[PDB]
């Protein structure tokens, strides 16, 4: 699927560089999780999964474009 | 001595049960319950409860029973037989006790 010819997107310099950043900012998110025996789970745990949806909703218009 | 060294209480012991206190603690706490409330004496009243998430008796007492030689080991018992899950709630075991 090319959908013909549009206004075709070109490479960025800044939009990889951001793209990195949000990876690097997802590996520390993912390092900063502490888990807990049973279903007990640590107060930080509510914050930290908010940031799910912001991260994967961004690689996937990054994976889109 | 513990008769001398104090007067009558009114005691209720909270005890904590949620995912952390699994394993060694949960044990550790069950020893320490068991051994305070051998510190108890006749003219004592205790009662035993617990919280993960919204508090409740551990035994079929629901408001205080004296400490005598038979309430204490129902409540050993009670506790013996605890189990530990779900997230801790202080706001709702405080307000309970
Ligand atoms: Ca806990």
């Amino acid at each position: 699927v090319v959908r013909k010819y549009a206004k075709k997107i070109t490479e960025w310099p800044p939009f990889e560089y951001m793209i990195l950043a949000t990876i690097i900012a997802n590996c520390i998110v993912l390092a900063l999780e502490q888990h807990l025996p049973d279903d007990d789970k640590t107060p930080m745990s509510e914050r930290l999964d908010d940031t799910e949806p912001y991260f994967i909703g961004i690689f996937c218009f990054e994976a889109g474009i | 001595y513990i008769q001398g060294a104090a007067s009558p209480k009114d005691m209720l012991i909270l005890v904590d049960v949620s995912g952390s206190v699994s394993g060694l603690t949960l044990k550790l706490i069950r020893t320490s319950v068991s051994e305070m409330l051998e510190t108890l004496s006749d003219d004592d009243f205790v009662n035993v409860a617990s919280f993960n998430s919204n508090a409740q008796d551990v035994s079929c007492f629901q408001h205080l029973v004296q400490a005598n030689v038979r309430n204490k080991k129902v409540l050993k018992d009670a506790v013996n037989n605890i189990t530990a899950k779900g997230i801790t709630d202080y706001k709702k075991g405080f307000s309970f006790a």
